[PDB]
């Protein structure tokens, strides 16, 4: 109902698109408190507070790969800070593991990820980005962080 | 690669990223690859070498000769490519790697890699260097053929 | 007039040379082919 | 003029051509340029076609000296062989050139028609001058590179990928197909003729005694058997041109030229009928014939000028198709000669390597002995050690596949061609005589 488009393979929302279709008001105006979007086995993005989703194409506006996560990826199409999705978020990418320089596999021992201080490196470059680090999870390879805008 | 004959157009262009078949999407994730060290930082040339005969179809006979370019990433992974400006671009210029570093290292040989140097010797000696001031002395050897 | 009555003379000079050269060069393959066929036109009788 | 070719060899024209560095200055033909624009026909030729306007006259002069200077002037062949060796990696670059343009095929057609006359064994035994053993071994080492690369052209153009090469051209560029296709078909059959001329001249010089004939083709006929089954384009491993071809290529080329001949015969006859009736042709055929000679301006010239251009195209097509008929005639007769001599060797004179009594004939010379003394015996470098190990199974399989591959439906077509064409030559029944002899050998059971 709310003019939202989402079709690209492996993506999802919380609430579901069929629930976003129930909380669309009679006018077509759709607003959601604590909205989440993601790509299964790659990552997710959570928007703390009230988000308007009315007439947004998420297949253009939001991308999640292995080791990339971003919003409004033409900056000539980025709205003001606070508007739509250009705002504060919490973000996760999953399967964030480093390569082993000899076996050329991805490293997946929580032990061997503490031995390289992987979490201290992920915080140190969160800090170089101006992002707030939050937690790492070796078992899923989840790196979790907060951002102010995109 | 640019020519001083033609200084506004590249004679050759080599992409270092695995990014085939997912096209028609825009530019933003350059923040997040860099946090993982997935930025190319430095490169150096080894001496002029005869190309491994497996890299061409079983048609040839002339031994093609090219320069081995060694390329370093911010995570400390190394890659190779064979570059000629004297031969046609059939398979020449393919990226080869990541190159396995022996023995295996439980820190993973750092994650702050910033410079590389390829010494004019046989076998090649590749010096890799970090912002932490570590210098690694990598002897380059051709890989092993596996029995069935 | 003098641009026209110049250019068609540069053209006519080149044309007179062109058919000399190209009739002599076409006659080079043909002179190989008849000589191949005439040395062949000795061999099959040395055979027969 | 025979006297003029001798006076050009005395002024040293080939020794002057062997001093010109412009022949090795071959421009690099970038294969990635094929996506770059649609440039108009500029008044300045390309660097590649300027290189052809330099190289093709030199190859034609060398070829013409080898065709007026008849088989008594080994010095002419020796000088032209030295010129093929000064430029030797350029000569190998031409012989390797994977391009199928009318130009690359003309480069190959002239070059093969020089090698067929200049790369002959007797020329090395009658160049009586103080040549160091090393330079004579390098000279043999260049001849033995050209020979193997020329034999590699018979599998490329006299083999089953000629029927891929035309498709890759018939798909891509609509407005200019016909004019160049006559010249590509001609130059491919010239390359096949000149390498067959070379193979024949080698099989005539290499021994007066049949027991010592140089075999050029391996007893494999499998190249004629493996095609009645449609399956997918796995890349065929392109055949290392160190490997000798099968005798199957000779039977495939004989089968191909014995189909191409009838196509070229009715094409010639239709072209002659069009030349006799030019002023009864459709205005659009007259326009196509004109456009194949003048790519622009045909709608500005007179009707008489159009009939004159159409008559000039039709004469060029008739003479190209007559040239093609004479080349298919030569390739048919020379395929039958080479097939006769190889079956005569393999079925009568060849011994199978499985014969165990040979065990005493090898073990003494490769052990180190230094320094001197003194002279006088022939150091013949035995090239026979590069032949394939021929089992009796290769000979049983050769006889079985040769009976199938030379079956009566081919033997008839060859006599049908002799009944049409050889009424115009001094040698009626030569194709019948070789077809009789091959049918003879293929009836001799080994016991």
């Amino acid at each position: 109902p709310a003019g939202i488009i989402l079709t690209k393979v492996g993506y999802y929302t919380i609430p579901s698109m069929d629930d976003l279709a129930k909380i669309t008001n009679e006018k077509g105006e759709c607003i959601v408190s604590d909205f989440t979007i993601g790509r299964k086995g790659y990552g997710s993005i959570y928007f703390e507070g009230d988000v308007n989703l009315t007439n947004l194409n998420l297949d253009d506006i939001v991308h999640i790969r292995r080791k990339e996560v971003v919003v409004y990826l033409d900056d000539n199409q980025k709205p003001p800070v606070g508007e739509g999705l250009n705002r504060k978020a919490e973000v996760t990418l999953d399967g964030v593991w480093p390569t082993d320089k000899t076996s050329r596999c991805l490293i997946k021992s929580p032990d061997r990820l503490a031995d390289i201080n992987y979490e201290g490196r992920l915080e140190a470059v969160s800090r170089k980005q101006g992002a707030q680090f939050k937690e790492y999870r070796p078992e899923t390879g989840s790196w979790v962080f907060k951002v102010s805008h995109f | 690669i640019y020519s001083l004959r033609e200084p506004q157009t590249p004679t050759n262009v080599i992409i270092l990223s695995e990014a085939e078949e997912e096209s028609l999407v825009l530019n933003k994730g350059r923040a997040y690859t860099a946090s993982l060290g997935e930025t190319a930082v430095a490169f150096d040339f080894g001496p002029l070498a005869a190309v491994p005969k497996t890299l061409f179809g079983q048609n040839g006979k002339d031994e093609v000769v090219a320069y081995p370019l060694y390329i370093l990433y911010e995570n400390g992974e190394t890659f190779l490519t064979y570059i000629s400006l004297l031969h046609s671009p059939g398979n020449i210029g393919k990226l080869l790697g990541p190159l396995p570093m022996h023995p295996a290292a439980e820190d993973n040989y750092g994650y702050d890699a910033c410079a590389v140097l390829c010494l004019p010797c046989v076998p090649n000696i590749l010096v890799i260097a970090t912002e932490s001031g570590m210098l690694y002395h990598c002897v380059v050897l051709e890989g092993e053929e596996e029995d069935d | 007039i003098q641009g026209f009555l110049k250019n068609e003379k540069d053209n006519a000079l080149l044309s007179a040379i062109e058919e000399s050269r190209k009739r002599t060069f076409g006659m080079a393959e043909e002179y190989h082919r008849e000589s191949m066929l005439v040395e062949w036109e000795q061999v099959k009788q040395r055979i027969l | 003029i025979q006297q003029g070719a001798l006076e050009l060899l005395r002024s040293g024209v080939i020794v002057r051509l062997a001093q010109c560095q412009v022949y090795d200055m071959r421009p690099e033909t970038d294969p990635q340029s094929m996506f770059g624009m649609r440039d108009p026909p500029m008044f300045i030729p390309t660097p590649v076609d300027r290189y052809r306007q330099i190289l093709l006259p030199a190859l034609q002069l060398c070829q013409v000296i080898l065709t007026s200077s008849m088989a008594q002037h080994l010095q002419a062949a020796g000088q032209v062989l030295q010129f093929l060796i000064s430029h030797s990696d350029t000569i190998q670059a031409i012989l390797r050139c994977q391009d199928v343009s009318a130009g690359s095929l003309q480069e190959l057609a002239l070059l093969t028609g020089i090698i067929s006359k200049a790369a002959l064994p007797g020329i090395l035994s009658e160049l009586d001058v103080d040549v160091n053993e090393g330079s004579l071994m390098e000279l043999q080492g260049h001849i033995g590179r050209f020979q193997r690369q020329c034999l590699g052209l018979l599998s490329r153009f006299g083999g089953s990928d000629r029927l891929r090469q035309f498709k890759f051209q018939d798909d891509n560029v609509e407005g200019d197909k016909v004019s160049k296709k006559d010249e590509i078909e001609l130059a491919m059959q010239q390359i096949c003729a000149n390498v067959m001329e070379y193979c024949q001249s080698l099989m005539l010089q290499s021994s007066p005694t049949f027991q010592h004939a140089v075999c050029l083709f391996t007893p494999s006929l499998s190249e004629t058997v493996n095609r009645d089954g449609p399956r997918q384009d796995t890349q065929a491993p392109v055949v290392p041109y160190w490997r000798l071809p099968g005798l199957g290529i000779i039977i495939y080329l004989l089968k191909q030229s014995a189909n191409d001949f009838f196509s070229y015969y009715d094409s010639h006859r239709q072209s002659v009928s069009k030349l006799q009736n030019v002023e009864q042709l459709p205005p659009d055929e007259i326009k196509e014939l004109c456009q194949s000679v003048m790519p622009a301006g045909v709608d500005k010239i007179s009707t008489a000028q159009k009939y004159v251009l159409a008559r000039r195209r039709l004469v060029k097509v008739i003479n190209n198709r007559a040239k093609l008929l004479s080349l298919c005639s030569f390739i048919i007769e020379t395929c039958l000669f080479i097939l006769w001599r190889h079956l005569e060797y393999y079925l009568l004179h060849c011994m199978p390597t499985d014969s165990q009594d040979s065990l005493f004939a090898s073990r003494t010379l490769f052990k180190s002995r230094r320094l001197q003394d003194s002279f006088a015996s022939e150091t013949n470098l035995d090239f026979r050690s590069g032949l394939a190990i021929v089992s009796q199974h290769d000979l049983d399989q050769l006889q079985a596949d040769a009976i199938n591959a030379f079956g009566e439906s081919l033997q008839k077509k060859l006599l049908d061609i002799e009944g049409l064409y050889s009424k115009v030559r001094s040698r009626y029944s030569f194709i019948q005589a070789l077809v009789r002899r091959i049918r003879g050998l293929l009836r001799i059971s080994r016991n």
